[PDB]
């Protein structure tokens, strides 16, 4: 989780959550994240 | 202006490993190091 | 003991089995190797009992697929849009706790699959100054494994069977002797046992 | 080359190989992003 | 790479003979990936040399191998008949399994063929058919020639046959009519 | 091909807790889900669960989170369903189904044969047999049996032409009743449930 806590989170609010959904490869766990690079990470879903 | 690619498909392969007392090392170099062709084999369990 | 080879066609998914004996099927690695008429060994691909971490060869990637029985301890293969090359003698081999993973410890019996679009046509008998032998001949029959056999088996000794001779138009001939009586020719792709005697 | 993917010109969608007898690395993962948005605008 | 193997040797009984093996590949880890197979012909394959540098289990010590660089031998001493076989030398470096060309092992040795002819039966006569059947076998070495005397007369043979008595054994069928059989034959063999 | 059977139909009592399993074999039967469903004819189906054989993995529906198990044995390759208390409303005809290659995990490839089960207290009465211008055919009549799946054979089996079954009619006492004929002979009825068999001669 990303500057939130994945424990105290039922304690705030939030303006409009999106929940994505998208099954990709074992190995490709560790390029959905900021700042990282690949093919995924570069062609089909990137993060900023 | 290197073209030859990296004998990289001789280590990752292997069928039978070294000891831990008579670790062998193998020298690369004069090559092109393409390291996108090391996460299509198998996972890591580290990484660092 | 393996399953026989029945005639078939490119393209009907045939399967081939092997059955092995001696050891626990639980992490012993298994595969198996073709022989083609001709040239040596080709080695496919292995499986795992547990977890299939089937490595297959570069030249095997999508051409066979293994489908190996692990609650009888039976390998099978299975096939999809063959071709007339196709025809091997598959070999079925383990680890075996002789070497390392990849080598091969044990092997199994080898059965030839033969592929043919000849309509298998069915064989024929014909009957043949020693006497002191005596013998049968077999022709007009296209598919090479054919049997010739002496009174259903019942003589061993003595009895000797010759190579079938490949034929101008396509068929073969085969003799046989006995020492010396009633000849039986058993046809497996055509189902089809003729007697003859002497 | 517009719809001829023959030569160099290849299509960009490739498909996966999940199969159970591949391993951990090529088995399929679900991804859910949980995209938070925290600031000055009203919550709902 | 592919291995290269010897297509055919010639060996003798009580003697020796090397079986090269070239183009084994090696990887990060030993160079001794080598092994071989010992495989009749006609019969289940059976692992006689693996590793060398040890010995395998219910293997005869007569058999043995060695590692020169790249080139491999296999040192088989007193050469029997029943070990007429196919051996394959083998490459497991690269986690990848790779065969040779094929060795056939032959051994010479001390070894008069035997000549029978048949007259073609009634069945036949009756098909308006004639099959000269002229059978050869017990020769050891592989020279043998068919022929039949009408003047000099489709016919085929097979020289080669199957390891089920050591011996070597060929034979034709000559196919003719019986029209021209009954109007006149004798098989002649060639042999060493 | 790929195959599968399910166990033979039977009829307990309220407390026996039964253990109807499923046979799979022709394919790897430890990457292909299975299930079950069950619901009283007059109401439909009702899914109830399904299971993974390779690994640990199990899910089951709201309406048979505790009143039903659901196990299965990768070894064998056999499944084994558990029930606990049964009551009167399990008299439900029970349906096998697999994944199968041709849709997702959740679709249903294929089925089994079927498995009657039937709730019931009479004590498994026993059926008997009492036979039958036209002479030509012959039948003969089964009564005075409570369950409702009875099989009717004549000469155990050696006529299959001409031989017809009707449906069972109930009776306003409560005790069903079938006729069976053949076209023309002992008429055996062997009731497999109950191992029960009575043979009759017209």
């Amino acid at each position: 989780c990303y500057g939130v806590s994945p424990t105290k989170l039922n304690d705030l609010c939030f303006t409009n959550v999106y929940a994505d959904s998208f099954v990709i490869r074992g190995n490709e766990v560790s390029q959905i994240a900021p700042g990282q690079t690949g093919n995924i990470a570069d062609y089909n879903y990137k993060l900023p | 202006n290197i073209t030859n690619l990296c004998p990289f498909h001789e280590v990752f392969n292997a069928t039978t490993f070294a000891s831990v007392y008579a670790w062998n090392r193998k020298r690369i170099s004069n090559c092109v190091a393409d390291y996108s062709v090391i996460y299509n084999f198998a996972p890591f369990f580290a990484f660092k | 003991v393996q399953s026989g080879a029945e005639v078939k066609k490119p393209g009907e998914s045939l399967k081939i089995s092997c059955k092995g004996s001696g050891y626990t099927f639980s992490y012993y690695w298994i595969g198996w190797v073709r022989q083609m008429p001709g040239k040596g060994l080709e080695w496919m691909g292995i499986i795992y009992p547990g977890d299939s971490d089937t490595r297959y060869s570069p030249s095997f990637q999508g051409q066979v697929t293994i489908s190996a029985d692990k609650s009888i301890s039976t390998a099978y293969l299975h096939w999809s849009s063959l071709k007339a090359s196709d025809t091997a003698m598959y070999y079925c081999a383990r680890q075996g706790d002789l070497g390392d993973w990849i080598l091969l410890g044990y092997w199994g019996q080898g059965t030839l699959v033969t592929v043919s679009s000849a309509s298998t046509k069915g064989p024929s008998v014909f009957p043949l100054k020693s006497t002191a032998a005596l013998g049968c001949l077999v022709k007009d029959y296209f598919p090479e494994p054919v049997t010739v056999s002496w009174n259903s088996g019942a003589l061993t000794s003595g009895v000797h069977t010759f190579p079938a001779v490949l034929q101008s138009s396509g068929l073969y001939s085969l003799s046989s002797v006995v020492t010396v009586y009633i000849c039986n020719v058993n046809h497996k792709p055509s189902n089809t046992k003729v007697d003859k005697k002497v | 080359c517009n719809g001829v993917a023959g030569p160099n010109c290849y299509s960009p969608l490739q498909s996966y190989g999940f199969r159970p007898t591949y391993g951990v690395g090529h088995q399929p993962y679900r991804v859910v992003v949980l995209s938070f948005e925290l600031l000055h605008a009203p919550a709902t | 790479s592919a291995l290269t193997q010897p297509r055919s040797v010639s060996g003798s009984l009580g003697q020796s003979v090397t079986i090269s093996c070239t183009g084994i590949s090696s990887d990060v880890g030993g160079d001794n990936y080598v092994s071989w197979y010992q495989q009749h012909p006609g019969k289940a394959p059976k692992l006689m040399i693996y590793d060398v540098s040890k010995r395998p289990s219910g293997v005869p010590d007569r058999f043995s191998g060695s590692k020169s660089g790249n080139t491999a031998s296999l040192t088989i001493s007193g050469l029997q008949a029943d070990d007429e076989a196919d051996y394959y030398c083998c490459s497991y470096a690269l986690s990848r399994v790779v065969f040779g060309g094929g060795t056939m092992l032959t051994v010479l040795g001390q070894p008069a063929p035997s000549v029978t002819l048949f007259p073609p039966s009634s069945e036949e006569l009756q098909a308006n058919k004639a099959t000269l059947v002229c059978l050869i076998s017990d020769f050891y070495p592989g020279a043998v020639t068919v022929a039949w005397k009408a003047s000099p007369v489709g016919v085929e043979t097979t020289t080669p046959s199957k390891q089920s008595n050591n011996k070597y054994a060929a034979s034709s069928y000559l196919s003719l009519t019986p029209e021209q059989w009954k109007s006149h034959y004798s098989c002649q063999v060639t042999h060493e």
